[PDB]
């Protein structure tokens, strides 16, 4: 967070990048960095390899340039998961009345629904896309903050 | 403008439902603030059973509404015929510099290549998506009291930008602690001029350092470990996909300069990887059969 | 929270505190109205119909524990085609 | 098989990293297979002496290896060279002493001007019609930024 | 004396030994900043006196 595009490209995805390359039966990487202060890297393999032994290569690999990235990357921490492409079905939930806002909704639906909805059988997994979860948020202002 | 967008289309006969994420790009599926898209979904298939309600028709109409926007670009696309594949139809490509030239190089490269395209026959329009007309702002501070740059830059850091401080426990669960200036403290480019800083005195940094506009870009592609430009094409009418790539290969042998290259992305790299290696297996068929 | 002690300065009269969101940029409606929207994926080599049918009873299961204001709703099944196909081939082969 | 040998191997160091030194563990550890078979080895000189072997070495590391790595049926690619770059400062204690200064305060000032800053968006909830990001000079780059 | 015993083992450590700090960027690639004593002071045994 806070950070700019080509300040994420550089110091951020650059490391990872260079240690990343070098496993068995690539075709190539992908990286793109948001404005926002996103990272998305997305590597593909070879057809016929199994998607676990993928995901444990890419692990280890990425596990070795953890101590290379910035104080607030590692506090944060970078997450990898198998893509899973075909789709079954997609549902909404929402609130007539108006009630309710866009971060309640999607908290709701994170503590209860999704718990739920991931444990069947079959299911590759499930997204959510909104609003983000709760946190304590303190605006300051730096008048008053000068002032004392 | 994709409220009023929505409002318009849930007026169409032949459509039942309109889906829309405010915010979110089609370039890579990521955020952007100036970008938009709607899903439509139809009626069940028994309804339109007309001429006038298919699919090709409903675009049309909708494209024909939606040209009176005189506010953004607006475009209408068909869906793919499978899901997680890229265009079957035409090709793409990436130019990326292997000598790390820059943004301007690079942006110069793609304008070259575009105009050679446009000026050779055998291919047809050609799109990319760089940009380098984002404007911003460039900060810049001077040496010239006591003040630390640590100090200077951790206001900025923490004041603009966010800082994640300490964990809370709610609900069974474990959230975070942010900090950040309020909404209308840092709304305008000069409110970065109106911050203040220690040293014991209160100092702002209207004396301090200086601001300008610039340009630049807003999405960084990075493939292979270089940065990259996205080019996108297809073959004229009249002529295969075999020597489009022909084409496309030797006008880049000599509109491209030193220390930028071009590799095919997708569909294309894999149909070049396994070659004509399968037009045994008719022969084999033939004398197996014999 | 106590800041600085002189007179006690609190975080109250200095800085506005309360419970939000944690990211901001993306936003989701449905007909105009706030919606959230969840996808479901399949994990490869599974059943088609009946994670679909799975999934549609157990949320008419967890629809009655739902608040007065809150209501789900199904928009897109891409599983019907398929289930169009199988039934036609078996006409087919009775004809 | 090697990758299951691999794949122990990295959870087992995994699990004992943190107790390792602080030097060590910044530096990082590195963890790989062995490949007994060699195929070929290949020279690349500078028939005049016109470079040296760092810059050599640094060339065949940035427009060979990599080449050589994606090709089908490699398993690993070496290099015994001279290292890679680096930037080199040489100290003079006499000086340093001159100026009543000592080492650790010389290795805390440059580590503090030579960080990159993350600035947050101008208008970013907000009610303004525009949006601008923010950036600063961050990293050094030349000799003369570093010695000033 | 007021000395300490980690002063004088971190000014052992930086000069005769190699000191690790931060990183830097060139030709698109990250490498590293490191601090030594210069070679024809750190020649002879007497030159740690
Ligand atoms: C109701 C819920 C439905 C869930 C659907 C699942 C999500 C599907 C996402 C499909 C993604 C977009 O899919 C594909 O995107 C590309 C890339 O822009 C579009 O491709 C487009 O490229 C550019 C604009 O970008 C145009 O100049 C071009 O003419 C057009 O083809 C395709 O027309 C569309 O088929
Ligand atoms: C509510 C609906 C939310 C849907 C979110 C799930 C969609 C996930 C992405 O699903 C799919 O991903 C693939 C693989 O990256 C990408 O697929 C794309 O490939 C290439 C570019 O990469 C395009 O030329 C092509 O037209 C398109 O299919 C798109 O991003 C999307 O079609």
């Amino acid at each position: 967070p806070g950070a700019n595009p080509k300040v994420i490209a550089e110091t951020v995805a650059s490391p990872l990048e260079e240690s990343i390359n070098g496993v068995e039966d690539m075709l190539y990487m992908q990286s793109q960095a948001n404005s926002d202060g996103n990272l998305t890297i997305t590597v593909n393999f070879k057809l016929g390899i199994d998607p676990d032994k993928a995901q444990q290569l890419v692990q280890n690999r990425v596990s070795q340039a953890m101590p290379r990235l910035p104080e607030d990357v590692q506090r944060l921490g970078v997450t990898t998961l198998k893509s899973s492409p075909t789709l079954t079905m997609v549902v909404h939930l929402t609130s007539p009345d108006n009630r309710y806002d866009m971060t309640y909704l999607r908290n709701y639906a994170v503590l209860n629904v999704k718990d739920r909805l991931a444990r069947l059988q079959g299911v590759g997994e499930v997204g959510l896309f909104g609003s983000g979860d709760y946190a304590m948020r303190v605006w300051l202002d730096p008048q008053k903050v000068a002032q004392r | 403008v994709i409220r009023k967008m929505s409002d318009t289309a849930l007026k169409q006969p032949g459509v039942e439902s309109a889906v829309a994420f405010p915010g979110l790009s089609i370039n890579g599926f990521t955020n952007s603030s100036s970008a938009g898209i709607v899903f439509v979904t139809l009626k069940p298939f028994d309804e339109r059973k007309a001429k006038d309600l298919s699919a090709n028709a409903i675009a049309g109409a909708l494209n024909q509404k939606y040209s009176a926007i005189q506010d953004a670009y607006i475009a209408v696309f068909p869906p793919p015929p499978v899901m997680g594949l890229g265009t079957m139809g035409g090709f793409k490509l990436q130019l990326e510099d292997r000598g790390a030239l820059g943004y301007s190089a690079l942006n110069d490269a793609a304008q070259n290549f575009m105009k050679a395209a446009q000026s050779a026959p055998e291919l047809g329009p050609m799109f990319s998506s760089y940009q380098i007309n984002v404007p911003q702002l460039n900060v810049d501070l001077d040496r010239v009291q006591g003040v630390a740059v640590t100090d200077v830059f951790n206001t900025m850091q923490i004041y603009l930008g966010s800082q994640y401080v300490n964990d809370f426990n709610r609900f069974g669960r474990v959230y975070q602690v942010r900090a950040q200036a309020d909404a209308p403290f840092r709304a305008n480019p000069e409110d970065i001029l109106q911050l203040k800083t220690r040293n014991g005195q209160m100092v702002p940094l209207s004396s301090l350092v200086n601001v300008t506009q610039t340009y630049g870009p807003e999405m960084v592609v990075r493939y292979n470990g270089y940065t990259s430009a996205d080019i996108n094409g297809g073959p004229a009418p009249g002529y295969s996909s075999s020597q489009a790539e022909a084409a496309v290969e030797r006008i880049a042998a000599q509109t491209l300069p030193r220390g930028i290259k071009f590799e095919w992305t997708d569909l294309t790299y894999q149909k070049i990887l396994a070659g004509n290696a399968g037009l045994w297996v008719f022969p084999i068929s033939v004398l197996l059969v014999f | 929270i106590i800041l600085k002690t002189a007179a006690v300065t609190r975080l109250g009269d200095v800085a506005r505190v309360e419970l939000a969101a944690s990211q901001y940029g993306l936003r989701s409606l449905l007909d105009n109205k706030q919606a959230v929207a969840i996808p479901i994926f399949q994990a490869p080599g599974a059943n088609a119909l009946q994670v679909s049918d799975q999934v549609r009873s157990t949320m008419k299961e967890l629809s009655k524990d739902f608040p007065s204001s809150i209501k789900y709703d199904i928009v897109y099944d891409p599983t019907q085609f398929v289930r169009a196909s199988i039934k036609a081939v078996v006409h087919t082969l009775l004809e | 098989d090697p990758d299951k040998a691999q794949q122990l191997v990295q959870n087992r160091v995994s699990q004992a990293m943190p107790r390792l030194p602080e030097d060590v563990q910044r530096l990082g550890v590195t963890t790989l297979k062995s490949s007994p078979t060699l195929t070929m080895v290949v020279h690349l000189t500078s028939p005049d002496n016109r470079y040296d072997m760092t810059y050599l070495r640094n060339y065949a590391v940035l427009n060979v290896k990599d080449r050589l790595a994606r090709l089908q049926g490699v398993g690993e690619v070496g290099l015994f060279g001279s290292g890679d770059y680096a930037m080199r400062v040489w100290l003079d204690p006499q000086k340093v002493a001159q100026r009543n200064l000592t080492a650790t305060e010389i290795v805390n000032a440059i580590r503090e001007q030579n960080i990159q800053v993350a600035a947050g968006t101008i208008g970013a909830p907000s009610n303004s019609p525009l949006q601008l990001s923010v950036n600063a000079q961050g990293r050094l780059t030349t000799e003369q930024e570093f010695a000033d």
